[PDB]
RNA sequence: GAGGGUGCUUGUACACCCAUAGGGUGAGGUUAAGAAUUACACUCACUAAGUGUGAACAACACAUACAACUUGUGGGAUAUACGCU
């Protein structure tokens, strides 16, 4: 059977369910330590999965030897004394064990070793640098760690343990959207994948990869929706005699450029601000515009893609076609304004995943 | 080329017989007009039907 | 001049994406419909088969199948416009 | 107590000094092959150096430190790739890893690798006959048995001056790099230049003017610097005035009867702090003015009246107004001889 | 008045407040000066923000409308402000 689901991720805010401040602070400091150990881990794994391939290259330049990544107990040309993922997991666990859990290590190991084999093609020739993982990384945790999930009606919040620590979940005023999603797991009805966790300065967030299913509508494959995307009109869609124009040049491009201009304004004004206390306090005002316009662009892109999908479904357009998109990509590539002010890859990927969810088949030409 | 109808054409009502352009009335070129022409272009070239 | 050029880029580069759309070449798609494109269009519109199924049946790549279908739709639209103009 | 010699980097264009197109083509091919060999050598050297440094964490396999790796890479790429560049690269990587090995072991930073487009290094021994040529207008030299003439193009920047001092020996050269970005061969030269003791030279004139959105403007020779910008100076002023307005509105609607001082101390202080703001503003502005004066060895600085009448002026009020706002003139006078420059009158 | 805090996340606006937060400071290194003292786009860090209960800078309860809600990780690339020539 084919994959009847499309992967999906949700953000759930979590508070530490403890009575006093000091225990909460101890847990939060432990989790910050978990972040630091995870990032140092990711660095260790990527270095340790770079070096051995170059040892292979060294041997091949020595005598053309056919050394390959395999256990020597199972391969004559193998050099490894165990499975490669085991080698990385060992060389990180032997140093970072006893401080942060090992499921984080397993999830990170899988997540990097899966991608590095695909990147082997770009790494033998050389067009990609070894990743240098950040410090604010959302660290990953597998489904083998979620435990004691229940709905405590007394505190009006779901309770669970993220590796031996209580956690009251803060849906807030979300009594419908994700409310029947965690209950869909406490009763064993929805599948969950290896999730991640973020912490952004006092608040705690869980990036849960819930595996959601497709939605079947009454769609006609013969009916075709003609979609075009431009910087003056973000979406213009034909469906027989029905026209829909989604987005305005002022609400997408002009506000984006206004945020950019405000950022440049603060950058200019930070040169002569309070001085002598370091660069960080000078760039404090710049730090406000961290992901401002990215968030704005993402929200407007979500709204526009949702309106496009709603229009296509409401008119039973079973095939959505992007007109002349290849040529517009070509012109955007050989420009500056069009690439750095018209997010078309983000729009295209949102449309693709929101139409593969609804059954609409998307064509580009 | 000279804006003159061809021999053999049918003169339906409202068709142009001898097209002509007359130089339009440019007043003093105020700075606002200068900028508008500089950025948009000379779409309103100085010629009246 | 630089400020004028930045205002020009703000005004007209947002309209240059649609300027090519309004200036699209009127390609004379009056030629006979190719067998592969016709089969793809018949499968998608009449047989109601997914494009993946069409690719599996015709041993063609998904991108190539999509391009052929879009070409078929283009020349059918041209033919329908020509028929409407002549009727 | 920083180093008395500053390090600069310049990217010039270099062309092969061979008359016919064919010879230039083989030399370009040889440069590309050299870059490929250098890429492979750098990769292998860094990998095995990390391998040898991290031996106790390398137990998952089955079975000075300079010399071993250098010898293997030398016998790997001898003849096709002159060993001087290889040795220079090897020394460079062993020095850099010594620089950040502490953060290597802690894992704070990954292993910096190389790409196909990294500028391969070379020292001084590669370059010979570093002189200047006027007949063909190109500072010519000879790198690795190959003569080399630079196509500087329409280079009106300081690159020509830097090259002129470099060939004459006035400026020492460090380990530089060669890049093959987009066919046009480029040379990334790192110069170690002794910081000359800058002293007051009273024969240059510095031109200080008030403006409308570009506050204090200072011009000297081919150099210009602006001290601040209009919205920059006005942001805190607007914030203070608006905050004073809302504080006054809140106080007038607040609980009275507890004393007028308790009601209006913040109201008075909010207007008061504007004066300190503008005082510190004039202070930093004069500081940057004197900083230019000292920096560019200017001996005489003069501030225009630059007042005119009607024209464009008399409608806009000038940022920093006239040359006496909050004793601005005085704050550049007392500061002037504080540094030594001669600010007279204009 | 921008910008913000609480009102699950994002966007808009919204009630209540904070907001000279593009500020008020603390420490370490360094520099300059006879000193006071100044300086650093040098480094690190702290400090403001709904209502009620509550001795409380403890904890708990309560707190607006519409739309959206597949993200995370990394690489390549470009540009902005600043510093040097």
């Amino acid at each position: 059977m084919g994959k009847s689901t499309l992967k999906h991720t949700r953000k759930i805010q979590i508070l530490i369910d403890l009575p006093t401040k000091d225990e909460k602070k101890e847990v939060m400091d432990m989790m910050y330590q978990w972040r630091d150990r995870c990032f140092r881990a990711a660095n260790i794994i990527v270095t340790h999965l770079y070096v051995q391939e170059m040892i292979k290259d060294f041997f091949y330049l020595s005598e053309g030897i056919k050394y390959k990544l395999a256990d020597e107990k199972k391969d004559e040309k193998g050099i490894l004394q165990r499975s490669r993922m085991n080698t990385t997991y060992r060389v990180v666990s032997d140093r970072f064990k006893g401080e942060m859990p090992t499921n984080i290590l397993s999830t990170l190991n899988h997540g990097l070793i899966s991608s590095f084999n695909k990147n082997r093609v770009q790494y033998w020739k050389g067009e990609r640098s070894l990743p240098n993982f950040k410090k604010d990384m959302a660290f990953p945790f597998g489904l083998q760690g979620i435990s004691r999930l229940v709905y405590d009606e007394e505190k009006k919040a779901f309770c669970f343990r993220l590796y031996r620590v209580p956690f009251k979940t803060y849906l807030g005023k979300d009594f419908t959207d994700k409310r029947m999603l965690l209950e869909r797991l406490v009763k064993g009805d929805v599948k969950l994948c290896a999730s991640n966790i973020q912490l952004n300065g006092g608040k705690i967030f869980w990036l849960a990869v819930f595996e959601i299913e497709k939605e079947k509508h009454s769609l006609k494959p013969e009916v075709i929706a003609e979609a075009s995307l431009s910087l003056e009109y973000p979406i213009v869609v034909k469906t027989g005699k029905n026209r829909l124009t989604i987005g305005t040049k002022e609400e997408f491009l002009y506000r984006r450029l206004a945020i950019q201009a405000a950022r440049r304004r603060t950058q200019v004004g930070a040169t002569y601000s309070r001085s002598g206390k370091g660069k960080k306090r000078k760039l404090k005002a710049v730090d406000k515009y961290h992901k401002t316009e990215s968030n704005y662009v993402a929200h407007r892109i979500h709204v526009y893609s949702r309106k496009l999908i709603d229009f296509c479904i409401k008119h039973q357009a079973g095939t959505l076609i992007l007109m002349n998109q290849e040529d517009k990509v070509g012109i955007a590539k050989e420009e500056e304004f069009v690439l750095r002010n018209w997010s078309y890859y983000e729009l295209m990927t949102k449309i693709k995943y929101k139409a593969e969810k609804a059954g609409i088949e998307l064509i580009i030409g | 080329e000279y804006g003159m109808i061809r021999i053999g054409a049918e003169v339906k009502p409202g068709d142009i017989l001898i097209g002509k352009i007359t130089p339009k009335g440019e007043s003093d070129p105020t700075p606002e007009e200068k900028l508008l022409r500089a950025i948009f272009g000379d779409k309103a070239g100085d010629v009246k039907d | 001049k630089e400020a004028i050029e930045d205002i020009k880029t703000i005004v007209h580069k947002g309209n240059e994406l649609g300027s090519n759309d309004t200036m699209t070449n009127e390609i004379k798609f009056s030629g006979e419909l190719s067998e592969e494109q016709a089969k793809v269009l018949k499968m998608r519109c009449d047989l109601k088969y997914s494009f993946s199924e069409i690719a599996k049946e015709l041993e063609l790549s998904e991108k190539e199948v999509h391009q052929e279908f879009m070409k078929a739709y283009k020349l059918m639209k041209a033919n329908h416009q020509l028929q409407l103009q002549s009727a």
